[PDB]
């Protein structure tokens, strides 16, 4: 009752050092005799705060008193705690925080003075309270465990309960791929890291996350369906395949060919927002910008001042006696509105409305946004934002919206009849042109970052990893798409290696491999497509791998250099009369060429010169002649 | 390995030649079930669609919607 | 667009347990359900109304730095969904809408409820 | 000491002075624009309604000057609507600097000149509202004289058009 | 404290509280010479800068003076130019604590004049 | 209107000339006041040096009188950093009605009035900054001084202690 609740719902430093003063008396009371009930009734009571419909789940009550029973909690000792309330804890808390990452605001206003890093940001308010309920789950996974595993021990761990545990796993898992690279994920990277290191054993940990990688949204099934990765997600499954043996076992469990099909799966369902020749074209035809002067600004009430002013680009002076646009509410009026209209939608990031700062009662008490893409049908963004007291409204919007239109709702101040504002300002791009100014969870890429690092961390296996990659169908399509891609995350060399390694641990791929840079790339509503490239098309990427296969020293060298001599015929042949036989790269021909001489002068071991028949060579010269 | 600033230019395409026929082209004319389900699933679904990650971007989302919505309206 | 019996149930169920309905959610959704009264599907008023999930969801809705509030445009949403149940009503079976705004207002106001605890809009 | 701050205040009196000068002369050209753009106003209502007086062919060769004469008023109203926009900018800018005048006054014990400042500040403020008044009635009447050279455009041409679509009908159907 | 008000216009606030960076909450306490019955809580903001408003305001009230009880969770007090709190049940007061919130949307607090008003048990000021 | 603009120009151009000597009398002022500060920093610099080399227990009509002129000097030093705080307050104001002025240059024309205004803006603010660079450069060696003071005053302080403990020690331990 006490931590679950116009007045403030803090209770201020009195009540909430009285608080702790309470709880910091049973902690010395009960420190020399029996602290496991009061640890337990910490957790039973921070169990009851977090359930659904509690206090913290509904964000009722004194925040700062719960934080200061949070900041309590974390310095107690749990030992002898039974498992029962730990794991009640760890799945109510782990619930809270996914539901509270998943239930994030769509906008997002602060204060100038706030400088706090968002839940959503990771490697760096009700942000502090579930990051003190995240640091409380990492001090309880770390517990070890008594004989029976009924109860904290003083060489398992609560992690291998937490492990066992799907539903818990799952949260967690999914919860930090709505993170992007302390807050919120750190504590969930954080946990994630302290299971790992904890896990009994490393098939312990795979579970999860291979579970996690073999199911969609909310554990979803599905042909297109893939799991969200992100970088801190993706950056601790590289942590997890780190070593030889965590590697072994992701690769004994189907770890290899699930990210393979995952990348040929999501490659798929995903489209390249990367800008294309059709934005060059554009702007060929002719961080954010101020599209508010561009716009009509109106409000509903009849009897307003007319607000142009506002849109102006250049704000009045900060002392300026008069607000640029006063508004004279009735009495009965609570709300006043004003609908910034655009000539063209934009994709709107911020919003900024300057009050008055010379009279700062008049500042509205509280704002309401609404966004309409067409501009017709308005719709609430979010609650309105508390803005009494503020010198300046920025109201950033966490997810960037197509908006046409933009209904600012302000309320009556707190003490005063008018409201007067300076500028408002409505920040975005455009589609195309000038002012059209993570990767991993946005694009496939973070399975081939995922496939690169199994290849590469250990090259020991190397040769098992890419013996269990090659078989997928349409890989090699794929990561050829990938590596002709804008940068995305993956810079072109690691992506070469990727497609050196799967090309050379078997001749039949190589061929493959040598078919797609060269002859057709092509895959092989849910099948692969890649319908996206042209055929044969070179870059330094490309001309390295196929100087690489031809250059490469093994068994089936012979056969790929075939291949090679077989492609410049055949594209010899078309040329005297498939795209890539059309249309030969003059670098690909060039490093055929570069292939063959430096064979010769590295003595290998198959008969190069059978392979160069006089009648290939008559080929080349008719072609060059014509 | 397609982009989505020529998926801009195909729903405006899509859209002005349906609406620009003297009959009319209607979206069943066009795409047959699965096409259409598939279709809205990526506006829609969860494997197209991850929260504040959408197919596209949001201008493909809202090229892909205004292109329903006209093929519609010139039906109606 | 009109949705059938069973898309209406899911719909609801839905709402029932979906966690993260922040305002522009509930929003579209009492717009959605404005519009879903006037669907032609037994009145789809009736449906909506006998369901106790119906209930469920405006519950939630009206259980909830942002004020408390919800602005106009969502209050408003909530004011013409009520107005298109109570008149698609009207003329077939009032008693139960009677019943549901009292059993609504019963569930809010009983201890734990949104008016004991001065939460939601 | 009590001298600096003596002559500070006389300072910012003539900051005080130098302003109500330049909000004075902002005001007068203001006035002005404004009262030529009211002139242009009258004057573009005024031909409105003998144009609508001139509606329909009863007078094609006075209807088309009168015409005409309407765009060249269209012109200078609008002109002159922009001008002294413009105009009542620079005056708004004014206001502000006087005020911040009196400011300054208030602030180094020039009361008798923040006083003043504000009592001029609000002469002129009433004076301009009062042309603003005439400028807005003005509006308002050539507004209502296009609404109704509007509405009988649209009737007499309305019942010419219905002429001619029965006119069509009265041959070769 | 003054009985006296500054002007409405004072440029400057009467009284300004710059706020280190870790701290969130200002404390003024008014000893009395004696108790008195306390009714009602005047404090008023500088109006010139409302930006140095405190955002709320946690009152405690003492009737030995020396043991602070807080009345009720803080009133939110930004963008009010006057602070007034009412005592429902006017309580004896010989100490007062103010805790007054860093502002949002600023650094330093600025206020003009606290006023507590109430009556004695005897004296001229002691006027269902 | 040739006239209009053109007085109303020349009249933005008495403002923006008005408002600099104004803001030239205001530096003037703030300098002043700031230069008094100044100097009554560096006496409490001096003054400080003295009460170092008072330390230690010695007659209190030199140490605790020379304390007392540091208080004095403190005194002085607050009351006109009061007043140039009030000075620079106005100073402000003067450099925001000055930037007003120069914008209404601008909406005017007169951009030559509008460029010598933000010239003399800038030569004024740049010297206030100087002497504000003065003021700190004075405050910098009045902290080095407290720096000195509090060095020698804690060592005092620290063995007064150390052998009020050992003299402590000398009895009933």
């Amino acid at each position: 009752k006490f931590l679950s609740g116009q007045h403030s719902p803090q209770v201020g430093p009195t009540a909430t050092q009285a608080m702790q003063e309470f709880l910091t008396r049973l902690q010395v009371h009960l420190s020399s005799t029996c602290p496991q009930i009061f640890s337990e009734f910490l957790l039973k009571l921070i169990h009851i705060l977090s359930t659904e419909r509690g206090a913290f789940q509904t964000g009722q009550g004194p925040l700062d008193a719960q934080v200061k029973l949070l900041e309590f909690t974390l310095e107690q000792n749990f030992e002898v705690v039974s498992v029962s309330t730990i794991s009640a804890v760890i799945e109510s808390v782990t619930f809270l925080v996914h539901h509270y990452i998943t239930c994030s605001d769509k906008v997002m206003s602060r204060s100038g003075s706030d400088s706090s890093v968002g839940a959503r940001a990771c490697f760096g308010t009700r942000d502090q309270l579930m990051f003190d309920l995240l640091k409380l789950v990492n001090i309880l996974v770390q517990l070890p465990l008594s004989g029976n595993r009924e109860y904290s021990a003083r060489p398992a761990y609560v992690a291998d309960l937490v492990l066992a545990n799907q539903q818990i796993m799952s949260q967690i898992l999914s919860a930090l791929g709505l993170c992007n690279s302390i807050s919120v994920g750190d504590g969930l990277f954080t946990i994630l890291t302290t299971l790992s290191k904890k896990a009994s054993t490393v098939h312990m940990m795979l579970q999860p996350i291979l579970t996690y990688m073999a199911c969609g949204y909310m554990g979803r099934q599905g042909s297109l369906a893939t799991c969200q990765l992100s970088e801190p997600l993706l950056w601790f499954i590289l942590r997890v395949l780190d070593t030889s043996d965590a590697l072994k076992a992701f690769h004994d469990m189907g770890g290899v060919q699930l990210i393979c099909n995952n990348m040929v799966t999501s490659t798929r369902a995903i489209v390249n927002t990367a800008r294309s020749m059709v934005s060059t074209i554009m702007k060929f035809l002719d961080g954010i910008h101020n599209f508010a002067p561009l716009g009509t600004i109106t409000s509903s009430s009849p009897t307003a001042q007319p607000a142009e002013v506002l849109l102006q680009a250049t704000p009045p002076h900060r002392r300026a006696r008069s607000a640029a646009w006063s508004y004279i509410f009735l009495p009965e009026e609570a709300w006043c509105d004003l609908t910034i209209h655009l000539p063209a939608a934009v994709l709107l990031k911020e919003i900024h409305i300057q009050p008055h700062l010379a009279s700062l009662a008049t500042c509205p008490s509280s704002v309401s946004v609404e966004v309409s893409a067409d501009g017709v049908n308005m719709l609430p963004l979010s609650t309105p934002v508390v803005t009494s007291g503020l010198t300046y409204i920025k109201i950033q919007l966490v997810k960037a919206e197509v908006a046409s239109a933009v209904c600012l709702r302000l309320h009556r101040p707190r003490d005063a009849s008018t409201l007067g504002l300076s500028q408002i300002k409505l920040l975005g791009l455009t589609a195309f042109g000038t002012t059209s100014s993570d990767q991993v969870s946005k694009t496939s890429i973070g399975w081939l970052r995922l496939l690169h690092h199994c290849l590469t961390h250990i090259s020991d296996l190397e040769g098992m990893m890419a013996s269990a990659a090659a078989p997928t169908a349409n890989l090699l399509q794929t990561c050829a798409a990938l590596l002709m891609s804008p940068y995305c995350g993956m810079h072109s060399p690691n992506i070469e290696v990727v497609l050196v390694k799967i090309g050379l641990q078997s001749t039949r791929i190589g061929l493959k491999l040598i078919d797609i840079l060269l002859r057709n790339c092509a895959a092989s509503l849910n099948s692969p497509l890649l319908f996206g490239r042209l055929n044969g098309l070179s870059s330094d990427s490309t001309i390295d791998i196929l100087y690489q296969l031809g250059t490469t020293q093994d068994p089936g060298t012979k056969d790929r250099i075939q291949a090679l001599l077989k492609w410049v015929s055949d594209s010899a042949r078309v040329a005297a009369m498939e795209y890539g036989l059309l249309m030969p790269s003059p670098s690909h021909l060039h490093c055929v060429a570069a292939i063959l001489w430096h064979s010769y002068e590295l003595l290998v071991e198959y008969d190069l010169p059978a392979l160069l028949d006089q009648e290939l060579f008559e080929l080349l010269f008719n072609w060059s002649m014509s | 390995t397609c982009h989505a600033d020529l998926l801009l230019f195909v729903c405006k395409v899509l859209a002005r030649i349906a609406n620009a026929t003297r009959p009319t082209i209607h979206l069943c004319e066009i795409v047959n079930e699965p096409q259409l389900e598939r279709l809205l699933l990526l506006l829609v679904g969860t494997d197209f669609n991850r929260g504040d990650i959408s197919w596209g971007g949001a201008w493909a989302q809202y090229s892909l919607t205004c292109m329903l919505q006209d093929i519609l309206a010139g039906e109606l | 667009i009109s949705l059938n019996q069973a898309s209406i149930t899911s719909f609801l169920t839905v709402l029932a347990w979906y966690p993260n309905t922040l305002l522009r959610t509930w929003c579209l959704v009492l717009h959605s359900l404005t519009l879903m009264t006037n669907m032609q599907l037994e009145s789809t008023a009736h449906l909506l109304v006998s369901d106790p999930n119906l209930i469920h969801v405006l519950v939630k809705f009206l259980s909830g730095q942002h004020s408390p509030q919800v602005g106009p445009t969502a209050t408003q949403a909530m004011q013409e969904f009520l107005t298109r149940l109570q008149v698609h009503l009207s003329s077939t079976c009032p008693q139960i809408f009677s019943e549901f705004l009292l059993k609504l207002i019963h569930i809010l106001s009983t201890e734990r409820g949104a008016f004991q605890t001065g939460q939601g809009p | 000491s009590l001298s600096s701050e003596a002559l500070m205040r006389r300072a910012v009196s003539l900051v005080t002075d130098s302003t109500s000068t330049f909000l004075s002369q902002t005001t007068y050209a203001l006035i002005e624009a404004i009262t030529e753009y009211t002139k242009a106003v009258y004057t573009l209502t005024s031909l409105y309604r003998q144009y609508t007086s001139l509606l329909g062919k009863m007078n094609s060769e006075e209807e088309d000057e009168v015409w005409q004469v309407i765009i060249g008023a269209r012109a200078e109203m609008t002109s002159k609507h922009q001008e002294y926009l413009k105009l009542e900018t620079t005056w708004m800018t004014a206001v502000g600097l006087s005020e911040m005048a009196a400011e300054a006054a208030y602030q180094t014990g020039a009361d008798q000149a923040s006083i003043t400042a504000r009592n001029h500040i609000q002469l002129v403020k009433l004076q301009v509202e009062e042309v603003h008044q005439l400028s807005r009635k003005a509006e308002t009447k050539l507004a209502e004289a296009q609404i109704e050279e509007l509405r009988q455009k649209t009737q007499e041409e309305g019942e010419e058009r219905a002429e001619s679509e029965q006119e069509a009908y009265l041959r070769e159907d």
